[PDB]
This record gives structure tokens, C-alpha cells and sequence, in this order.
């Protein structure tokens, strides 16, 4: 998942959304890998601060 | 009846109702509160500072 490329989204309290630009799914995803789920296991995913 | 004119109807409350249905965050946002109506008639608005 370094330098994987992830797709997604805010959603925010109005439900309402907004697509994540690469520049930020980049780095939630530099500060969330280590949570992805692969093959054979499955993890908790925490509160993202 | 003078200069003034005075709103009689609304044209948007099915869109209060679909807002509502998905919870009080999206009924109370501020962007409710900008639903727009269209101007009452022959004129133009104006910014007065």
C-alpha cells in the first residue's frame, strides 16, 4: 500500500459528500496503511485524528 | 400595494421535506436556509454598504 493509489470520499454531517482529491487520499493513506485490510487477515480501522 | 411587495407562497417545500428525511444536521445546515425563491417580480437587487 506504499504508493498505492486509493480512491474515496467526505462525508460530511449534512449528508452530503465530497470526493477525496489524490493529494488527499494519499495521505490518509500514508497515516492509515498498517489498518488496511489484506490477504488472510482483517484489522480495525481506529479514529483517524 | 406601495413600493413593497410581500411573498405569498413557497416553492421549495418538498425539498425541506427530502432534507428533513435525512436527519436534523441537514434540516438545520445553513444551506437549508439558502433554498432560493425566485424574485417577486419586475426588478433587480442591490448591495447597499
Amino acid at each position: 500500500y506504499k504508493n498505492a493509489s486509493m480512491q474515496g470520499l467526505y462525508i460530511f454531517a449534512d449528508m452530503a459528500s465530497k470526493d477525496m482529491t489524490p493529494e488527499q487520499s494519499n495521505v490518509y493513506r500514508d497515516n492509515s496503511y498498517q489498518q488496511f485490510d489484506t490477504n488472510n487477515v482483517r484489522r480495525v480501522n481506529n479514529r483517524y485524528a | 400595494w406601495q413600493s413593497y411587495r410581500t411573498r405569498l407562497n413557497t416553492l421549495f417545500a418538498r425539498q425541506l421535506v427530502a432534507r428533513a428525511t435525512t436527519g436534523i444536521d441537514t434540516i438545520l445546515s445553513m444551506e437549508t436556509q439558502n433554498i432560493q425563491e425566485p424574485q417577486l417580480g419586475k426588478g433587480f437587487y442591490a448591495t447597499f454598504v
